[PDB]
């Protein structure tokens, strides 16, 4: 499950003079009860190293944007699923959170994590905007979270009129480094992003972080907090 | 409604993007066509506001290596710059690949077509590459070439359509002969030769497509499709004559509005031995339009062996495909996977780049390096020139069953027979 890391998180806060780091419990985060219960059901106990700094920023009042770098098994996914689930209102039957995955097979993987952690949200439903979904033109998605690969997601927001992107509250880009390396994905994501509202929360996660990826991250996450955790 | 189909046996595979011209200050708005390709000799011709550039095609094609940023633009590549006194809005090549036409607008003098003998580009003993003949369209603003097409089988013959609605058929040998013309009141908006090159089809402001012998004697009228009302009147924007009784026809708002979006319509025609009406199928906006600032223009081409049509549009960042069905009569959109599409990039200032020119190379001899370990045979390469001055090449991999390789080895250009100024 969690990968070990002696190292420390480096944190560039969006606001230099507004220190607000480090939660050492989930109970501190003032999650909705059904979200904390979700967490509990998953067996989590303490936030992970990356989560300890990442969650207070993402779940700030109001939420803040983030570029985060940490290796596999640090808890990135868990952290952003919390992020999306805490903004979602199931009452409202239309997409509110939008997660981009570099592949089909990860779009589903992350989906399962969303479904498991959102277990106690009544009527929470997920759409998968990925290769080979069945949807006919004319339809409009009523699922409150959408996960998928950038091209199909872009179609749903534009061409096909399936999602109104002006209504999304949280946007996640998982695995930036892999994303960019895939034909089409960078431009696709930029195109999605640009049509999200100003107040949308943007979050971006990568294992690696070379200059291509950093410069991409800057186009996509305005006014970011940046977090790095050196690999071990 | 619109027929569509997930195609997993076709992918566009991006090669590195290559900068040709420097990024412009403003978005280029006017109808233009700035890429030509010699598939006989392996040359590409690119034009802009800023000269004409000729490359050996293989120099423009560079494959991504694992490790490389597939979004990094190569800065330049060796080719030849031919200075031009005025900006170019249209480039085209004759069917023998020996005559390049370059259309220019001068604010002072109006429009002119320059004709280059393609050997002159190869003539090391000419430091300056001059055209051998001009053709001056007395016209100034209404003299913009808006469509111009060489005959697919008569090398000396070219069809030219201007903004004012007039049209002309030219014969270009060692000099320029006007063979046929039709005045502006005919209202031509677009033009396209029959496959064998025996007739000319012209799109028109009134929404019809008229067929003509090259002498411009009228042969057949295709009426404006019945589904368009009188209070939503349209004009042919572009036309592609695919088979004798088969056409792709693009309609746009008669009045010039950019806001409405064009309809790509497939049309099947009856025969003399039929009294059926014309069958039209509206596929509508297969190249999704993100831009309402540019003059509409669909870049259409048919690839017989694959029985499909490639489509690009001045208002869209995406290339679309319309294939004939196993059926052999009807057409369908091909819906391709996210990482196998052909899209122009976002400019570094975060705007969309759009197409100014579109061609396909069939002289590529390099094999596609897939994994470290896997390699596929050479494929044709789609090439787009963007509004940002970047060239965008994509291999077209058609893995559908029974499709025969379209690759054709190129020849050496001999200076023999070069025409002089």
């Amino acid at each position: 499950n969690l990968v070990d890391n002696t190292n420390q998180v480096e944190v560039l806060q969006r606001d230099p003079n507004s220190p607000l780091y480090s939660v050492k419990s989930f109970e501190e985060l003032r999650l909705k009860p059904q979200l904390l219960q979700g967490v509990y059901a998953m067996g989590f106990n303490r936030p992970s190293k990356i989560q300890e700094n990442a969650l207070p920023l993402m779940l700030a009042e109001p939420p803040q944007n983030l570029i985060a770098q940490s290796q596999s098994g640090t808890g990135k996914t868990a952290a952003f699923v919390l992020a999306m689930l805490s903004q979602v209102e199931p009452a409202n039957k239309y997409p509110q959170c939008l997660c981009l995955s570099p592949t089909y097979e990860l779009a589903l993987q992350t989906g399962k994590v969303i479904e498991q952690m959102g277990k106690f949200y009544p009527e929470l439903k997920l759409a998968y905007a990925v290769r080979g979904n069945k949807l006919e033109r004319g339809q409009k998605i009523s699922e409150q979270i959408v996960i998928g690969t950038p091209g199909t997601v872009l179609d749903w927001c534009s061409k096909l009129k399936f999602i109104d992107p002006k209504k999304i509250k949280v946007f996640v880009l998982d695995e930036a480094d892999v994303m960019i390396a895939t034909q089409g994905h960078q431009d696709q994501s930029i195109r999605i992003q640009r049509m999200l509202p100003r107040n949308c929360q943007m979050l971006l996660f990568s294992a690696t972080f070379e200059d291509s990826v950093w410069k991409f991250a800057q186009k996509v996450v305005p006014d970011p907090n940046v977090i790095k955790l050196k690999r071990e | 409604m619109i027929p569509e189909r997930e195609m997993k046996d076709f992918q566009f595979r991006a090669l590195k993007k290559v900068r040709i011209f420097d990024s412009p200050e403003e978005l280029p708005k006017e109808r233009s066509s700035l890429l030509a390709v010699s598939n006989k000799y392996g040359l590409v011709f690119a034009g802009g506001a800023s000269g004409l550039q000729i490359f050996p095609t293989k120099n423009l094609l560079i494959q991504n290596k694992p490790g490389d940023d597939p979004n990094k633009i190569v800065d330049k590549v060796q080719g030849l710059l031919v200075p031009m006194k005025f900006p170019i809005h249209h480039l085209a090549l004759s069917c023998d690949n020996l005559t390049l036409s370059a259309c220019m607008m001068s604010s002072e003098y109006g429009s002119i077509i320059a004709f280059f003998d393609v050997r002159t580009f190869s003539n090391e003993a000419k430091q300056q590459k001059r055209p051998f003949a001009y053709h001056k369209l007395l016209k100034d603003a209404g003299g913009m070439v808006i469509d111009m097409k060489w005959n697919p089988t008569v090398p000396s013959m070219v069809a030219v359509c201007l903004a004012d609605g007039s049209i002309a058929v030219l014969q270009v040998t060692e000099t320029v002969k006007v063979c046929a013309t039709l005045p502006s009141t005919v209202a031509v908006t677009s033009v396209c030769w029959s496959p064998k090159g025996k007739q000319l089809a012209v799109g028109k402001q009134n929404g019809t497509v008229v067929q003509y012998l090259p002498t411009l004697q009228e042969k057949k009228v295709i009426p404006c499709p019945p589904f368009y009302e009188s209070d939503h009147p349209v004009r042919v924007l572009d036309v592609l004559w695919i088979g004798t009784y088969v056409f792709a026809i693009v309609y746009a708002a008669a009045d010039g509005t950019l806001e409405t979006s064009p309809d790509v319509v497939m049309a099947l025609l009856p025969k003399k031995e039929e009294k059926h009406p014309e069958i039209f199928v509206n596929f509508m906006e297969p190249c999704y339009g993100s831009c309402t600032e540019r003059q509409h223009h669909y870049y259409l081409s048919y690839i017989e062996e694959w029985d499909l049509v490639l489509a690009a549009s001045a208002a869209s960042t995406e290339v679309s495909i319309l294939a004939r069905q196993s059926d052999q009569i009807n057409w369908e959109s091909w819906l391709l996977e996210d990482s196998s599409r052909a899209e122009l990039p976002v400019t570094d200032k975060s705007d969309d780049s759009l197409p100014m020119g579109v061609v396909v190379d069939y002289t590529n001899q390099v094999e596609i390096t897939i994994s470290d370990e896997k390699t596929l045979p050479p494929a044709p390469v789609l090439m787009l020139l963007s509004t940002d001055g970047v060239l965008c090449p994509f291999y077209m991999i058609n893995q559908n069953p029974g499709v025969k390789s379209l690759i054709k080895t190129p020849e050496r250009l001999s200076l023999e027979g070069e025409r002089q100024p």
